[PDB]
RNA sequence: AUGCCUGGGCAGGGCGAAGCCAGAGGAAACUCUGGUGGAGGUCCGUAGCGGUCCUGACGUGCAAAUCGGUCGUCCGACCUG
RNA sequence: GGAGAAGGGUUCCAUGUGAACAGCAGUUGAACAUGGGUCAGUCGGUCCUGAGAGAUGGGCGAGCGCCGUUCCGAAGGGACGGGCGAUGGCCUCCGUUGCCCUCGGCCGAUCGAAAGGGAGUCGGGUUCAGAUCCCCGAAUCCGGAGUGGCGGAGAUGGGCGCCGCGAGGCGUCCAGUGCGGUAACGCGACCGAUCCCGGAGAAGCCGGCGGGAGCCCCGGGGAGAGUUCUCUUUUCUUUGUGAAGGGCAGGGCGCCCUGGAAUGGGUUCGCCCCGAGAGAGGGGCCCGUGCCUUGGAAAGCGUCGCGGUUCCGGCGGCGUCCGGUGAGCUCUCGCUGGCCCUUGAAAAUCCGGGGGAGAGGGUGUAAAUCUCGCGCCGGGCCGUACCCAUAUCCGCAGCAGGUCUCCAAGGUGAACAGCCUCUGGCAUGUUGGAACAAUGUAGGUAAGGGAAGUCGGCAAGCCGGAUCCGUAACUUCGGGAUAAGGAUUGGCUCUAAGGGCUGGGUCGGUCGCGGCCGGCGCCUAGCAGCCGACUUAGAACUGGUGCGGACCAGGGGAAUCCGACUGUUUAAUUAAAACAAAGCAUCGCGAAGGCCCGCGGCGGGUGUUGACGCGAUGUGAUUUCUGCCCAGUGCUCUGAAUGUCAAAG
RNA sequence: UAGUGACGCGCAUGAAUGGAUGAACGAGAUUCCCACUGUCCCUACCUACUAUCCAGCGAAACCACAGCCAAGGGAACGGGCU
């Protein structure tokens, strides 16, 4: 069984000389370093664990070179705030609002009445 | 009293530190590894992160209570006290 | 020698703590039986770390402290750049 | 064995000599003498910050300097938008600079990792010695791109009034910073500043399971081959495709739509989930290192035959094939848990989002493209040889010592144990020959007794694996425990048990053995075919009682003392009862404070701290108990009721 | 004259300068028993490497001069003197 060796000066086995197993057109079995695994965004609400979809899981520098529609999705916050969470902070909105509108007319009730 | 007769969680602890400290820490180590009921959801999934903090599974609500029980009974005490201040401060 | 920062590493087996399942007994409290589970500054033991005995070899030596057998520990107060 | 890091520094390669060295020799060498050899946008330094170091401001110091890194600082010289002035270039249009207005947090200059973070290269060939660096062939990252080099997106819509049979053409009003899906989200693009928010970078240890690959294993086809005195359709070697793109398997989702479930259901090795929406259907997203394809058969490899005396990196026929398995080893990916009075890095850098300050041309064009597809130019400097260790390093040396990592075949076997073997490597370790005296060093065997030897069972020996039985006192109930004590173990020939995939919708009609339609049997007590990994138990037979046959491989029991235990210690005579340890008990301190450092400072550590804390002691697991004494020496409390009491007044 | 179990008359035991006890554990210090064996009675034999001889290569420690004894005397134990 053929035996291999690194191809490059750093000797140990860090986080950075990862490889893994290839076999060549020349029948021989060599070592090709892989690049680090990507993480999809995290939500910008923090309660939810899950990551996002629609955006590919690379390292952060490759996506200066990745286009604008891999990078995000076609909705309000996209590719930074999940769907679920959007969607809660437009009703908490609307019904603050509305019970702010309520508020002030109770009390410009009030202030008439007085 | 399948397994094991009056040592239960602290077994694994084996003949080892005197049997009196190992009673002590028994109570300890039991309500340290309860899963208790988060008053947010209604799901018994209420569990010990660190020190004095517990989150739940469900909700995703971190809570600061006790080392080794979620309520301490001083906390609670406390609690009952400053909401009868408040009553008599405000009216 | 000690503290800190950043990296690397530690075969194969034994015992069998919580938690869980099924069956049986009970009026209840609950209790037995058979399984699942893999916790432990746990055990045998290799690599690694150290050096109890033979007060062995050597003792103008391989060596201004090494060598052979036998040994302690080997998931943690662990070893190491 | 094949490669590195630190270190070495020419020890690397070729040629030659045998003066000296390699404790014999040498035709040999890491010796000596001549020459030769290290080729980068992609491999690293270079960039970032960590623990930390260290300037300015400030303070101290007789002084060289020291303290300190935000503290006793007018600490940013940057930018957009507008205005003015000037030059340069077809002063059209733009750049530059200067001034004026305006905008602006950072947090300390700087250094600090060739194993941390950090975009981007692989395949074949090639040298005496260098090649992810040279050549060939395929890519990719960053930066520039003005006059934009091109195409494409913003894009060529409607209404009205006419002309024309119609297509279509003219004039006018406007819209036009994209489109699709209920949804998750998708489509090659798809304006945008100061400002704000978020993500990535960016995370501990351990257990279990699943997917993928490499290797090993089995049944075969070829090609080359050892044996063939007998047998063996023989045994041995080989039998493939890069990065970057496109497509499809295969995994994961704490993503979405219909719907509402107790007769609770789904489900894992374990868990776990469900009216805050479970099962059942239909979708979406991420990784896709796996398979097909461009790359790419042109090349590589195994064979058979030649061109050429020689030089000659050549010419050609063939093959590079079909399948199955495994708690198998390694790497990697992904779920799921357990532990912490332990919670397990910062920065550089990149990206997304919230807003609309502003721009555009006006009806065929433009401003914009976190640029959609191509096209052009550049990527500077330093290191690159070799050894990396029973001979290239440190020990005075080719010293049995020390010195940080990666790759990891077959058999036996629980095993990365020991033993044998394959790929690879070597000559037995600073010499050989001849005999086998005594003493030695290292292994053994000994009749009968069995510790009578010796300070002392020192040394040696006994037991040893696995399966089936059995296992006491004591106890903190966890243990003791492999307690102790018994039986078996080979070879051969059988028996039994432990599983997957597919298959019936058969009849009739219809359409081209297959598809559709209707009622049938619905195997609902399941059977038929085909495959594959190892196990467990039982039985017979058999060998001169041999069978864990080599190797691996616990001697036990009854007590006393000490230390709870795990752990640590005098490197080089003492590993222990010594130290430490959780537990227990006291002491001081509420910040101009307690303890401590400092010659010095508005200095510093605890302290990124606040009595469940910090600092100082004694004892030392669990249980029980903690007796009396303040005479002495300490410590502490208050006290003008005060004897003695210095300087100053 | 060891060990263990009882006594206390304790030169000079004694309660966090901790007393007593105590399961598991210990390369900790001791007594006895089972098995085992060259520790021994009582030694012998075998193997490998040395020692031995040879070819080659080849040091160091030490050295007043040197090296046979009895007695005597002597610095009261001489190789030297008789
Ligand atoms: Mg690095
Ligand atoms: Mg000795
Ligand atoms: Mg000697
Ligand atoms: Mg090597
Ligand atoms: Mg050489
Ligand atoms: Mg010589
Ligand atoms: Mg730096
Ligand atoms: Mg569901
Ligand atoms: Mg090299
Ligand atoms: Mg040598
Ligand atoms: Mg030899
Ligand atoms: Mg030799
Ligand atoms: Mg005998
Ligand atoms: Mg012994
Ligand atoms: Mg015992
Ligand atoms: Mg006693
Ligand atoms: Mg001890
Ligand atoms: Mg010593
Ligand atoms: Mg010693
Ligand atoms: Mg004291
Ligand atoms: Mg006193
Ligand atoms: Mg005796
Ligand atoms: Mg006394
Ligand atoms: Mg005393
Ligand atoms: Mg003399
Ligand atoms: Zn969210
Ligand atoms: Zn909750």
């Amino acid at each position: 069984v053929q035996r291999l060796t690194y191809r490059r000066r750093l000797s140990y086995n860090t986080a950075s000389n990862k490889t893994r197993l290839s076999r060549t057109p020349g029948n021989r079995i060599v070592y090709l370093y892989t690049k680090k695994v990507g993480k999809a965004p995290k939500s910008a609400c923090g309660v939810c664990p899950g990551r996002l979809r629609g955006v590919r899981a690379v390292r952060p520098k490759v996506l200066m070179r990745l286009s604008k529609t891999k990078k995000h999705v076609s909705r309000a916050y996209g590719g930074s705030m999940c769907a679920k969470c959007v969607r809660d902070r437009i009703k908490r909105a609307f019904l603050i609002e509305e019970q702010k509108i309520v508020v002030k007319v109770l009390k410009a009730q009030a202030q008439s009445q007085k | 009293a399948k397994r094991t007769k009056k040592v239960g969680i602290v077994g694994k602890y084996g003949t080892r530190y005197g049997a009196s400290l190992r009673k002590m820490v028994k109570k300890i180590e039991i309500s340290q590894h309860a899963k208790y009921t988060c008053s947010f959801c209604g799901k018994t999934k209420m569990k010990r992160r660190a020190v004095g903090i517990w989150h739940c599974g469900s909700c995703m609500k971190t809570v600061a209570g006790g080392a080794w029980t979620y309520n301490t009974t001083s906390a609670v005490t406390v609690k009952s006290a400053i909401r009868r201040l408040k009553e008599l401060k405000d009216q």
